[PDB]
């Protein structure tokens, strides 16, 4: 109805065509554009969706026109994307996974229970870092006024 | 307790409870009534030789069992 | 690799030896070490609380 | 007489009852059921062709197109079992279907077609069942289970009075079709029949009779009995119909028959039928409560006085005499016998004819709308009487016409007006006590959906998913050059089928511990999944064992725990029906003789006959011997005479499954300890040297062979060559199939990895030149000794307390058990390392890695990978992988330290693969898989040329041995008819293409046989390219990864305090001590006991069969220590053949007759070699060793016949008094090791989402301190212990690193604060519009 | 949400004494206010698709 | 040593043909199939409790 | 960090369902913002406001209005109420039942040489559980200098 309101503002009945042919173009755009813009949790640009959609339309066709499977390096031949701008198309995920995903039947454990944080501070490295703070303070206790102070402010 | 010993206690409670609930329905000692308590029919003497204290006759009790077969 | 466990308290955990596993924790603080020693030691609890 | 393999070690067999049926092929369910799926049935009714004949032909809109089905074919698989298990792809075959699209024109809908379009389209790939009944799906071996779902048909259930508090049980009757409307009857609490069509609102159940066009007098004509009153005031009597307390006495003939008050008795109705009464005169009050049975008017004016279904009045009765009426009909409603239900449901029924009857039916289906006279009627008639809504299948009418006791075993697929009132007449009879209700757990109501029936239903749902495309593609454009390939996607039928085998809860991992674990796994019948119930609504209803389980499913073997009785185990001789029910063989009893024609009976047809027991004694003519024979009809088991019985059990093994048919003396164990022992036998780990059970059931050989882990000779012959990895059998001239090369190569399966991370390995038991037959075992699998199932070891056991070291359930184990390595098990772990593609660069697999200092790195090759053969330890680097990163923002006191020594930031990080903690093993395989864009490295090519020189050699070794069988097969021709004999081995063998013979068929066979050697050389030329293709080709990896290097360790685990040994009788325990060998109890021979067991487990857990096996273990090792002692002195065979024949012939009238008089002399010493450990004893399941036959067998040894010897203490040397039972129990080693259950964590990785420690032993996890461990901590006063178990030891991120510094500082004082489970909780309430905040003090 | 445990079949024996009835009665008071008042109009649904 | 006795049913009822045998002798196939109703009900109620 | 977007292996990801519910609210609010910027007819703005109100209901409690909307998984989404309420919720499953450092498990054996006040701890488990204690006592006695 957003494009339907915009189709009315650009509709010209002096051409004399029916309106159900003009606004069908805009609803073909505006539905598929918001499907392109606002449907995945990670936003893919609109043309890049059409890269997958062309790849979804072609690799389905070469599933039977070739034999068993289409290889990725075969898709470098059919579409004129040179084996790397075809590979990062299939690297992209798809509305990926929930983290209330049942593993399951363990403790009713979900996929959030087994994702580990790597960006935390493990307390062995932190007490290593803390004891390095004091082990520097004793080595800098073996220096005089000037040379320790420049080495504290370099 | 090995999970098949609590099974043993449950099964022995089952058997003992059911068998006591049956044996309470044998009405061992009673009075010689000589007449049924829903028909007034003469209950035969071999039947009281079997069960002392049958206030119901044979087939009126059979009707009672057939009525109680479902419930109510 | 198995926890060995005094045979008298097997009736207090209801723990037999057909393959039960006991989770073992460590009391870190001196307050929790003393709570362990003064309340939760297996000789301080030899009467059933029921 | 025995097989030649069977003469190596004959299991001496008790068990006096003879065997009529062999135990059939146990895997007939899986293999025979997937036979029916992937097979071309020309009258398409089974599997794939039936699915195609259901969905095809496809009509378009208005019939201007038609997609039609020709045939289908399974392609050849791209990979075999071994290649699919290596790369990890489904062992599937490409399903290609020959299709045909026919175009039509104007005025020719099926006349003149326009265009045909013949093509072979590829529509999805379907997974193939391999030779053992299993599937390869992602490399992993899956087993697709059968399902116990409820059948279609008619079901009469009850409510058991739990619906109402009044008490009254409410019988109901559901008619469940295949697809359609669940026509359900039920009773009111006040005895009024109801209907509802799809579990909707109720309607009074004469509405369904009125909509079938039955009027009120016709309804009462159906469901009632008619005594008729006439005038004066006479009622014609049925002599039986009076049973209910005499209301009015009798008035016939005036004199007497019996008077009022009392009961109508069996005396009285006898006297009324002997004195021949037919009519009685009755008072007017007797006809007051009766109900009028047909219409009645006055015949002067035709005016309605009283139609039927109306309470008769006495002025109304005299209204008929003044109407001139003679006949007055009424309904017979005895409150006990034929209660008024159809009458009193007409007394409520507001509708009276069919037009208003469909109104209530249409307003029950679709409310609100005004029911038009055609709109209501066309809904109803299509609902139960049309093939496109109400489908009742073949098994639906089979259960229908068998339930109401007809014999119309096949019929329509819809209901009829008589088919519905037959349900109501049966449900009335169930209310009236004629016959019993049906049961939820009858095995005549629970049908079996199996593998070939469940994959078909996932292929028919995918053939509606692709049908919506091509019905709407063929009606758009109708183009020619349009093929049947661009319409048919291969996706929606592949995603319907690789959902089922892929991830559905009836497609489980194959328990691969031992050959019992898999053979019980394919013969599992679980009542879960789609179609069947789940664990939620299961009861207390289907977890019980019902008497129709005899012969069909094991009463013993179910998994205990959450689903006991929900997962069953198929019995031994149990077979599935044509319709899908479980049928079990019974041998037919004639007049008085058990015949031999076995008949398989499903549980519907078992309750009709009288079936005897297999432990009934039989004469030599087949006659029963005793007059009263213990048999069993429908639910009871009473004493019937020998003429009236119909059937007998085939054998006494037929009630149990194959898991529980291996428990010796299972008669003497409880049903739950047998349930506990059948469970633990499938969790046994295979030991190093496989060891036979001394006390077996005789089933051990059959389960070993029928589970595919053995290498069974397909044909006879003599071994041309034996190897540890292959056996070459030169087939005899008898069975050589004259266009063949002569020999077949059994390629053995070496140290490969199980599903359960154990080792699967085949040891060839045969020797060189040893003649084998077909069927005979040549190589034993894992956990098999000489083609006999060998799940554990024979352990010289004792029964005594011994110092608390076997106290509650525990086991005290000798050091000799550990020294002899009887319980050492290999465990092959795979450990992979993946080089993925990160964002700032891909991860290399170099050997030059960061700071770890080139001591562990010397185990690495050039390419960063360990060598095959290397003996790793915990934390040792298996595969060196390094990952790029940034410089990572070096802190102060690192800018000073890295300026001192000057060594740079490494700039790469060291995410490499190392051995996890604790496991020390041997690297036995490394496989490098590469993406095609990535080139390779040195190790990936070194594995490749090693593979290629292996794959080219074995095909040459295929060829040079198949030639070396063919050049003797052709040599067999050159003896007769044109004979080249002395000049045969002189002329070169390549010019045996050019050798002259008398030109018969033989020289044309020589130009056939050697010409097939020319086919052997080109098939070798073609197959060497094929293993040049797949070995060299790049992997079709998951997108993102480059190099998956899959290292394969091998641990060789050994027994320790903590491992769980068990018996076969539910006697499990945990080894508590490895006592030294001098401290074990010994007898007066000095022989120490290997295992001491607690005897207190025996009287309470009443498994006496572990004491009887122990005494049969003392007898079996008694025989073996004289056969050993005679071979120790090299005794002559007159000593051996007169002892062993005596040993093989013991006890009462055993069916086993082995005569060593007709035995070769090198076979007897071979038989005595395999008996020098001990003679194996077969105790058949309910058939075997009586107690006197053990003591007699114990008296053949010089062992005391009570079973107990006098044992001396190991340490202090003084004897235990009151002598002790010793003997040989078969102890198992269960898959609960302490190497896989010990876990500890100080401080590991944490969880991201809430900052708690991770979960599980693999993730270096913590212990869950739940609700019940907190209340048991508040029940002490342990406040500070509980604060740290929610703050420091769990989640508070500041307070948990200020503790680890404080412990290393030596200060045990926490500064805890506020948990991170609670700030996450605080932000989630405040992410609602709820201002929950913390106050201030 | 009274909750009177609306489930599929005839319920068990122990699971009326195990299953609990919280909270009497004010939620049931306002639910009675609802359920005695939606016995009049037929056109009530809240779905934006249907409406 | 003595006889086993009357064996129960999941219906609460009692199977009127008792088990005249024991565990020092054996049980034949009929009595062993009779025992499994009570034992399976006992183990189900244990593992459900 | 309470509805994270963690990068898993191989390019794959894993989010929480609150991301989908907040995305639904932001979508409907941006579109309603345009539909009131555009002076649209009142029926489609009525439908947009009712949709945005429904999205706020699905975000705060997916199922109190009906029905609980499912994503590309056929279970309902976990909402904010479902993240505090429920058996798996933070109030039950994370405020008391929570995993714990300095802990471990193994099977039990008898070993009756013990007294009533001692358990038999294994040596690898006591090496693992008592790691910071071992480090403090090991460097206090100075047999190592660094905690490394
Ligand atoms: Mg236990
Ligand atoms: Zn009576």
């Amino acid at each position: 109805n957003i494009g339907l309101m915009k189709a009315v503002d650009k509709f010209e009945y002096r051409r004399g065509y029916k309106f159900s042919t003009y606004a069908t173009w805009w609803i073909r755009q505006a539905i598929t554009r918001s499907i392109a813009d606002q449907a995945r949790t990670i936003r893919i640009p609109v043309h890049m969706i059409e890269t997958i959609n062309k790849l979804n339309r072609i690799s389905r066709q070469m599933l039977q026109e070739m034999g068993r499977e289409p290889t990725p390096e075969e898709l470098a031949e059919r579409m004129l994307m040179p084996e790397d701008k075809i590979r990062k198309v299939l690297k992209i995920a798809k509305e990926p996974i929930s983290m209330e995903t049942p593993i399951g039947d363990d403790e009713d454990s979900h996929l959030g229970d087994f994702i580990e944080d790597t960006t935390l501070e493990l307390p062995l490295d932190s007490a290593t870092t803390e004891s390095l703070r004091a082990a520097t303070h004793d080595v800098l206790a073996g220096l005089t006024a000037r040379e320790a102070k420049v080495l504290r402010m370099r | 307790s090995d999970e098949a010993d609590e099974a043993y206690s449950v099964t022995e409670q089952l058997t003992m409870t059911g068998i006591n609930r049956i044996r309470q329905k044998i009405n061992a000692h009673g009075i010689p009534v000589y007449l049924c308590e829903a028909c007034g029919n003469p209950i035969p003497e071999a039947r009281r030789k079997i069960f002392p204290g049958v206030t119901l006759c044979v087939e009126c009790q059979a009707y009672q069992e057939r009525q109680r077969k479902h419930y109510a | 690799k198995a926890i060995q466990l005094h045979p008298l308290v097997c009736a207090a955990y209801n723990a037999d030896f057909d393959g039960d596993q006991m989770a073992v924790h460590v009391p870190l603080t001196l307050e929790a070490q003393l709570e362990a020693r003064a309340l939760m030691m297996s000789t301080n609890n030899i009467l059933s609380p029921a | 007489v025995y097989s030649y393999t069977e003469k190596k070690r004959i299991r001496k067999d008790f068990g006096k009852r003879p065997q009529v049926l062999d135990v059939p092929y146990l895997l007939s369910i899986q293999l025979d059921s997937f036979q029916k799926f992937i097979e071309q049935d020309p009258e398409g009714q089974y599997g794939l062709e039936a699915a195609f004949r259901s969905v095809f032909p496809i009509q378009s809109y208005s019939g201007n197109s038609e997609l039609q089905y020709v045939s289908y074919r399974l392609g050849e698989p791209v990979f075999d079992v071994q290649e699919c298990q290596i790369r990890g792809v489904t062992y599937s075959a490409p399903l290609r279907v020959k299709l045909r699209l026919v175009i039509y024109e104007r005025e020719a809908p099926e006349g003149t077609v326009k265009d045909i379009k013949e093509q072979e389209v590829y529509m999805g790939e379907i997974p193939l069942m391999t030779d053992n009944g299993t599937f390869v799906i992602n490399g992993t071996e899956r087993v697709i289970v059968s399902q116990l779902h409820r059948s279609p048909g008619v079901f009469f259930d009850s409510d058991k009075g739990k619906t109402h508090s009044s008490g009254k049980v409410l019988y109901n009757a559901r008619i469940i079709p295949y697809r359609g409307s669940w026509l359900d009857f039920e009773f009111d609490p006040k005895d009024n029949l109801f209907v509802r069509i799809d579990r909707r609102r109720k309607l009074p159940a004469t509405i369904i009779l009125r909509a079938l066009n039955y009027t009120t007098e016709q309804i009462l004509d159906l469901f009632f009995e008619k005594v008729i009153f006439e005038i004066k005031l006479q009622m014609e009597l049925v002599p039986e119909r009076l049973r209910g307390t005499a209301s009015f006495d009798i008035e016939a003939n005036g004199k007497v028959y019996v008077e009022k008050g009392r009961r109508i008795t069996a005396r009285h109705i006898r006297q009324l039928e002997k004195d021949d009464v037919k009519l009685i005169e009755v008072p007017v009050e007797y006809i007051a409560g009766k109900v009028v049975a047909k219409d009645y008017i006055d015949e002067s004016t035709g005016e309605l006085i009283c139609a039927a279904n109306m309470e008769l009045s006495l002025d109304l009765l005299a209204k008929l005499s003044q109407s001139g009426h003679k006949r007055i009909e009424t309904l017979f409603t005895n409150d006990l016998d034929h209660g008024p239900y159809i009458s009193e449901t007409l007394r409520v029924d507001p509708t009276n004819d069919r037009l208003s009857a469909l109104v209530e039916i249409y307003r029950m289906m679709r409310p609100g709308e005004p029911p038009t006279r055609e709109a209501a009627e066309s809904l109803f008639e299509n609902l139960f009487f049309s093939e496109d809504r109400y489908d009742l299948s073949a098994v639906g009418r089979m259960k229908f016409n068998r339930s109401l006791l007809r014999e119309e075993i096949e019929g329509s697929g819809i209901l009829s007006k008589d088919d519905i009132i037959d349900v109501m007449k049966k449900l009335i009879d169930i209310r009236n006590g004629k016959g019993e209700v049906d049961d939820i757990d009858h095995l005549g109501n629970r049908r079996i959906r199996s593998v070939g029936e469940m994959a078909e239903n996932q292929f028919r749902v995918g053939l509606v998913r692709v049908e919506r495309a091509v019905k709407e593609r063929l009606s758009l454009g109708d183009l020619d050059t349009l093929m049947p390939q661009d319409m048919i996607n291969a996706k929606p039928i592949s995603a319907a089928v690789k959902e089922f085998f892929g991830s559905s809860q009836l497609s489980q991992f194959m328990d691969q511990n031992n050959p019992l674990s898999e053979i019980t796994h394919k013969r599992r019948i679980s009542a879960l999944g789609p179609g069947g119930l789940t664990r939620e609504r299961a009861g207390f209803e289907v977890r019980d064992v019902h008497p129709t389980h005899y012969g069909r499913v094991c009463p013993i073997e179910t998994p205990e725990g959450p689903n006991i009785g929900l997962i069953n185990s198929l019995s031994v001789y149990a077979q599935t029906n044509e319709y899908g029910f479980l049928e079990t063989p019974y041998r037919k009893v004639t007049d008085g003789v058990v015949t031999d024609e076995i008949h398989y009976l499903s549980a519907i047809e078992e309750g009709n006959y009288v079936i005897a027991q297999a432990n009934s004694n039989l004469d030599e003519e087949g006659h029963f011997v005793e007059d009263l024979v213990t048999c069993r009809s429908k639910g009871e088991s009473s004493l019937f005479s020998r003429d009236q019985v119909d059937y007998m059990d085939v054998s006494t093994q037929q009630v149990v499954s194959v898991g529980a048919s291996l428990i010796p003396f299972l008669e003497h164990d409880d049903a739950n300890r047998a349930l506990m022992g059948a469970n633990m036998q499938r969790q046994a780990v295979p030991t190093l040297r496989a060891d036979k059970p001394l006390v077996g059931t005789g089933m051990e050989r059959a389960v070993a062979v029928d589970s595919g882990v053995t290498a069974v000779a397909k044909r006879g012959g003599v071994v041309q060559y034996v190897d540890a990895s292959r056996i070459v059998i030169k087939v005899n001239e008898d069975e050589m199939y004259p266009g063949e090369a002569g020999i077949d190569i059994y390629n053995l399966t070496k140290y490969t990895r199980s599903n359960q991370n154990t080792c699967i390995n085949q040891m060839p038991c045969v020797s060189l030149g040893e003649p084998v037959e077909r069927g005979d075992v040549l190589a034993d699998g894992p956990s098999t000794d000489l083609g006999e199932l060998a799940l554990g070891q024979n352990m010289r056991v004792a029964f005594m307390p011994w110092n608390g070291y076997n106290f509650e359930d525990s086991i005290l184990v000798s050091e000799r058990v550990v020294q002899e390595d009887r319980f050492t098990t290999i465990h092959i772990q795979e450990l992979a390392c993946v080089s993925r593609d990160t964002k700032l660069g891909p991860e290399e697999i170099t050997a030059d890695i960061p700071n770890v200092g080139e001591a562990a790195l010397s185990k690495l090759d050039e390419s960063g990978i360990v060598y095959i053969g290397a003996e790793v330890t915990g934390g040792d680097i298996l595969v060196g992988k390094v990952t790029p990163k940034g410089e990572t923002q070096l802190t102060p006191e690192e800018k000073l330290l890295r300026a001192i020594f000057g060594e740079k930031a490494s700039d790469v990080k060291d995410s490499s693969l190392r051995v996890p903690n604790g496991v020390s093993g041997t690297v036995i395989d490394v496989q490098v898989f590469t993406r095609d864009g990535v080139e390779k490295d040195k190790r990936a090519l070194e594995i490749e040329e090693m593979q290629l020189k292996q794959a080219k050699k074995d095909l040459s070794e295929e060829l040079q041995i198949l030639e070396a069988g063919l050049f003797s097969r052709i040599r067999a021709v050159l003896v007769a008819g044109g004979v080249e004999a002395e000049k045969l081995d002189k002329l070169p063998r390549d010019r045996w293409l050019e050798l002259g013979l008398t030109d018969e068929e033989k020289q044309n066979q020589l130009e056939q046989l050697a010409e097939q050697y020319d086919e052997l050389k080109h098939e070798f030329e073609k197959k060497l390219e094929a293993k040049r293709r797949k070995i060299t080709q790049g992997d079709d990896l998951a997108p993102g990864v480059l190099k998956i290097v899959k290292v394969y360790l091998a641990v060789k685990r050994r027994i320790q305090p903590g491992d769980k040994m068990a018996g076969r009788h539910g006697n499990k325990g945990v080894i508590s001590k490895i006592n030294p060998i001098e401290d074990m109890p010994y007898d007066e021979n000095g022989t120490p006991v290997d295992i001491v067991l607690n005897p207190l487990g025996v009287p309470s857990r009443m498994n006496i069969g572990q004491i009887l096996e122990t005494h049969l273990g003392m007898a079996a090792k008694g025989i073996g220590d004289k056969i050993n002692a005679m071979l120790k002195q090299q005794q002559e065979v007159a000593k051996l053949r007169e002892f062993i024949q005596r040993a093989y012939d013991l006890g009462a009238d055993v069916r086993q007759k082995v005569d060593l008089s007709t035995f070769s002399d090198e076979e007897v010493m071979r038989l005595a070699e395999n008996l020098r450990k001990g003679m194996p004893i077969a105790t058949p399941v309910f058939d075997g060793a009586k107690e006197a036959e053990i003591k007699e067998l114990l008296k053949l040894g010089d062992l005391p016949t009570s079973g107990q010897i006098r044992l001396y203490d190991g340490r202090t040397g003084e004897q235990f008094e009151r002598p002790v039972t010793v003997g040989y129990m078969y102890m198992l080693k269960l898959n609960h090791l302490v190497d896989d259950k010990m876990h500890a964590r100080s401080t590991g990785s944490y969880s991201l989402v809430t900052q708690q420690p991770l979960g599980g032993k693999a993730q270096f996890g913590g212990q869950r301190f739940g609700e019940m461990e907190v209340w048991a901590l508040e029940a002490y006063g342990a406040a500070y212990t509980l604060q740290e178990m929610l703050t420091v030891k769990s989640d508070d991120v500041n307070g948990r690193t200020k503790m680890y510094k404080n412990i290393v500082d030596g200060n045990h004082q926490m500064e805890p604060g506020m948990p991170e489970s609670f700030n996450v909780l605080l932000k989630e309430i405040r992410s609602l519009g709820i201002n929950i905040e913390l106050e201030d003090e | 949400d009274m909750g009177i445990q609306v489930m599929e079949e005839a319920p068990d024996a122990d699971d009326l004494m195990l299953a609990e009835n919280t909270a009497d009665e004010d939620a049931a008071e306002a639910a009675a206010q609802v359920l005695s008042s939606v016995e009049s109009e037929i056109g009530r649904t809240t779905d934006p698709v249907r409406m | 040593a003595g006889m086993r006795g009357l064996m129960a049913k999941p219906d609460g009822s009692i199977i009127e043909t008792p088990i005249t045998a024991n565990f020092r002798e054996g049980l034949n196939v009929l009595q062993y199939f009779i025992s499994t109703h009570g034992a399976r009900k006992g183990l189900a109620d244990t593992a459900l409790k | 960090d309470l509805r994270p977007l963690v990068p898993l292996d191989g390019g794959r990801f894993a989010t929480s369902d609150l991301n989908d519910l907040y995305r639904r609210v932001i979508n409907r609010n941006n579109r309603l913002k345009r539909l009131l910027d555009l002076a649209a007819p009142d029926i489609i703005v009525r439908n947009e406001k009712r949709m945005l109100q429904e999205a706020v209901d699905a975000l705060l409690d997916n199922g109190r209005r009906g029905r609980a909307i499912t994503g590309s998984n056929k279970r309902p989404l976990k909402s904010l109420a479902d993240m505090i309420k429920g058996k798996q919720g933070r109030f039950r499953q994370n405020l008391l039942g929570k995993r714990v450092d300095y802990s471990g498990r193994s099977v039990i054996t008898v070993g009756p040489y013990l007294r009533l006040h001692q358990c038999g701890l294994p040596k690898k488990m006591a090496l693992e559980l008592f790691k910071p204690f071992i480090y403090g006592k090991l460097e206090l006695r100075g047999l190592a200098t660094t905690i490394k």
